[PDB]
C-alpha cells in the first residue's frame, strides 16, 4: 500500500518533483526521511517522464549512515530497480521493470558499487521511444525508526512514463 | 520544523580578519545549508549554496562548511562591504523552508564613551497632555549601554522606549535615544528628572538630570 | 540582466486583503520556481510560499495556510501572492525570489526582488507633531551642545528630517522610528552644534511626512 502502516491521508502527504538536470532525474531522500516530531509523514517524489533517454536516480539513506537515525529503514522492492511496485486496484504488486518498459537499461554499476538500494543509490535509464504509459513505485520507509519520541518518514517514488518518441 | 540557531548574534571584527559564523540546526542534516547577506534597507542576496557554490558576483573569500548539526560560514578576510547581516537557511527537510535568525557583523573599534544629554518636554508638547523626556547618548562604542530613568529617585519601568542608530560608516560609533513618556498630570507631580547611563567607557555611570520648572 | 520588480504593497486594516505582484525579466521565467519570503520589522527572514514552474506544486508555511494563495502567469511573466484575512503578524517586507526548483533538496533563492512593504494596522494616516528638544546650556552642554526635535504620533512610515535646509548634515543622527502602543510612530532627530553658536546660529528642523503631505519646520531655541 502507498501510505503503509502509517496513518497519513493523501492530502497530508508532502509531494515533490524530482530534481531534473541534464537528462538525469534525481530523488534524494537523505534528509527528508529523518525522525521528526510530526512524524510519520509521507514524502512523495514524483518522476514525470515525457522525454527520451532519462536516467532516473533514487538516493535512499542507509541504516547506520548517520547513527540512530535510520536504524529501522526498509526499502521495497529489495531487488530494485529490476523489480518495482505497481498499483493494481486496491493492491501493490511487485513486477519486472524489463516487462513494463521495453528497451530499458539498468546498469549493473552506479559509482563502482552495485545498482541496488543496499549501496544507497539505484539508477536506471529509459529507452529512446516509449509507446505505453506506465506508473510504477518504490518505497524507502523510515517510519519505524524512533529517536527521542520522534518517528521517521515514509518515502515514495512514483515514476510516470508518458508515451514519447 | 527545523530550527536554525545562528551564533554569535553579533560578531565584532576588523577588516582583513577571518570571520567565522555558526549555524546550529535543531536536527542533524547531511545536505548543506544556504547562506545569504543583507545590508540595511536592501533585499537579501544569495551568497553561497554548498562548500564552494558562490552566486554570480560573490567573491571567493566566502566559503561554507559543516554537517550534522554544526555549520559555519567563513569570510577569510573581511572587506568593509562585508559588515552586514548573514542568514543561514536549510533546504532539505521542508516544508517549511526555515532560516536562521541572523548574525550581525559589526566593525570593531576602540571603546568610546557616550556623551549624555537630557531634554525636558517643551511647553508646546505640554499643552497636548503628554510629556516626553529624552535622553541622548552620542557617539559611543560598543552598543551595550544601560539607561535608567529616575523621577524623584523612583526608577521608571515600562514607560520608556529606546532607539539605536545603525553603526556610523565614518567612525563606527552608535547613538541611542531613550524616551520616557508621561502624562502632563504625572509630569507636574514631581520635580527631578534623571537619566542614568552605564557604559564600559565610563569610569562611573553618568547621571544627567534637571528640575522641572528650570530649577 | 535578471530583474524581479514587486508591486502591490501598502496599508491594510486587520481582516483586509491585498494582492502582491512580482514582474520578472531577463530570464526564461517559466523554467524556474518562484517564492515569497517575508521579513517582519526588526526581524529576520521567514519563508512564506513557493510555486513550481508550471504551478503543479504549491507550498505554504502553516500560519498562512487557508489565508494566502500563491499563483503565477508564465505568459505575463508574473508571480502573485493573494493575502486574505490579514493579521498584524503579517506585517513585513515581502520578497519574491527565484530558485531553480522545488525538489526535496530545494534550490537556493538566487535572485530576489526589491521588496514590498505590507503594514497591517488599525491606525489611520496621521501627520506628525514636531516638538523641540531644546539645547539647555547646562544639561545638553559638554563644550559642544546637543539639540534636536521630536517627531511624534505619525502614521505610516517614513518621515524625512533635514536641519538647516540641508546645510547642517555633520553630527546629525536621525533615529529609527519606534512604534508606540498607540500604533503611531515616533522618532527624534538630534545634532551636536558648538555651544558658543547657540546665541547666534538659527536651528530649524525640516520634517516632511509624505502620506499626509505634512511639511513642518520647527525652530529649536535655547
Ligand atoms: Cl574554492
Ligand atoms: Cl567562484
Ligand atoms: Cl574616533
Ligand atoms: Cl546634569
Ligand atoms: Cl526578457
Ligand atoms: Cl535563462
Ligand atoms: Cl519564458
Ligand atoms: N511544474
Amino acid at each position: 500500500t502507498e501510505s503503509g502502516d502509517t496513518a497519513v491521508s493523501e492530502d497530508s502527504y508532502d509531494k515533490y518533483a524530482s530534481q531534473n538536470t541534464n537528462k538525469e532525474y534525481v530523488c534524494d531522500f537523505t534528509d527528508q526521511l529523518k525522525p521528526t516530531e510530526s512524524g510519520p509523514k509521507v514524502k512523495k517524489c514524483e518522476v514525470k517522464v515525457n522525454e527520451p533517454l532519462i536516467k532516473v536516480k533514487i538516493i535512499c539513506p542507509l541504516k547506520g549512515s548517520v547513527e540512530k537515525l535510520y536504524d529501522n529503514i526498509e526499502y521495497v522492492p529489495k531487488k530494485s530497480p529490476y523489480v518495482v511496485l505497481t498499483k493494481e486496484e486496491t493492491k501493490l504488486k511487485e513486477k519486472l521493470l524489463s516487462k513494463l518498459i521495453y528497451g530499458l537499461l539498468i546498469s549493473p554499476t552506479v559509482n563502482e558499487k552495485e545498482n541496488n538500494f543496499k549501496e544507497g543509490v539505484i539508477e536506471f535509464t529509459l529507452p529512446p521511444v516509449v509507446h505505453k504509459a506506465t506508473v510504477f513505485y518504490f518505497i524507502c520507509d523510515n517510519s519505524k525508526t524512533e529517536d527521542d519520541n520522534k518517528k521517521g518518514n515514509r518515502g515514495i517514488v512514483e515514476v510516470y512514463v508518458e508515451p514519447y518518441g | 520544523e527545523i530550527v536554525l540557531t545562528q551564533s554569535p548574534a553579533t560578531l565584532s571584527l576588523s577588516p582583513g580578519e577571518r570571520a567565522t559564523l555558526s549555524c546550529r540546526t535543531s536536527q542533524s542534516l547531511s545536505i548543506s545549508l544556504v547562506w545569504y547577506q543583507q545590508k540595511p534597507g536592501q533585499a537579501p542576496r544569495l551568497l553561497i549554496s554548498d562548500a564552494s557554490n558562490r552566486a554570480p558576483g560573490i567573491p571567493a573569500r566566502f566559503s561554507a562548511s559543516g554537517s550534522g548539526t554544526d555549520f559555519t560560514l567563513t569570510i577569510s578576510s573581511l572587506e568593509p562591504e562585508d559588515f552586514a547581516v548573514y542568514y543561514c537557511q536549510q533546504r532539505s527537510n521542508w516544508p517549511p523552508i526555515t532560516f536562521g535568525q541572523g548574525t550581525r557583523l559589526e566593525m570593531k573599534r576602540t571603546v568610546a564613551a557616550p556623551s549624555v544629554f537630557i531634554f525636558p518636554p517643551s511647553d508646546e508638547q505640554l499643552k497636548s497632555g503628554t510629556a516626553s523626556v529624552v535622553c541622548l547618548l552620542n557617539n559611543f562604542y560598543p552598543r551595550e549601554a544601560k539607561v535608567q530613568w529616575k523621577v524623584d529617585n523612583a526608577l521608571q519601568s515600562g514607560n520608556s522606549q529606546e532607539s539605536v542608530t545603525e553603526q556610523d560608516s565614518k567612525d563606527s560609533t552608535y547613538s541611542l535615544s531613550s524616551t520616557l513618556t508621561l502624562s502632563k498630570a504625572d509630569y507636574e507631580k514631581h520635580k527631578v528628572y534623571a537619566c542614568e547611563v552605564t557604559h564600559q567607557g565610563l569610569s562611573s555611570p553618568v547621571t544627567k538630570s534637571f528640575n522641572r520648572g528650570e530649577c | 540582466e535578471v530583474q524581479l520588480v514587486e508591486s502591490g504593497g501598502g496599508l491594510v486594516k486587520p481582516g483586509g486583503s491585498l494582492r502582491l505582484s512580482c514582474a520578472a525579466s531577463g530570464f526564461a521565467f517559466s523554467t524556474y520556481a518562484m517564492s515569497w519570503v517575508r521579513q517582519a520589522p526588526g526581524k529576520g527572514l521567514e519563508w512564506v510560499s513557493s510555486i513550481s514552474e508550471s504551478s503543479s506544486y504549491t507550498y505554504y508555511t502553516d500560519s498562512v495556510k487557508g489565508r494566502f494563495t500563491i499563483s503565477r502567469d508564465n505568459a505575463k511573466k508574473s508571480l502573485f501572492l493573494h493575502m486574505n484575512s490579514l493579521r498584524a503578524e503579517d506585517t513585513a517586507v515581502y520578497y519574491c525570489a527565484r530558485s531553480d526548483g522545488l525538489s526535496m533538496i530545494a534550490a537556493p533563492f538566487d535572485y530576489w526582488g526589491q521588496g514590498a512593504r505590507v503594514t497591517v494596522s488599525s491606525a489611520s494616516t496621521k501627520g506628525p507633531s514636531v516638538f523641540p528638544l531644546a539645547p539647555s546650556s547646562k544639561s545638553t552642554s559638554g563644550g559642544t551642545a546637543a539639540l534636536g526635535c521630536l517627531v511624534k504620533d505619525y502614521f505610516p512610515e517614513p518621515v524625512t528630517v533635514s536641519w538647516n535646509s540641508g546645510a547642517l548634515t555633520s553630527g546629525v543622527h536621525t533615529f529609527p522610528a519606534v512604534l508606540q502602543s498607540s500604533g503611531l510612530y515616533s522618532l527624534s532627530s538630534v545634532v551636536t552644534v558648538p555651544s558658543s553658536s547657540l546665541g547666534t546660529q538659527t536651528y530649524i528642523c525640516n520634517v516632511n511626512h509624505k502620506p499626509s503631505n505634512t511639511k513642518v519646520d520647527k525652530k529649536v531655541e535655547p
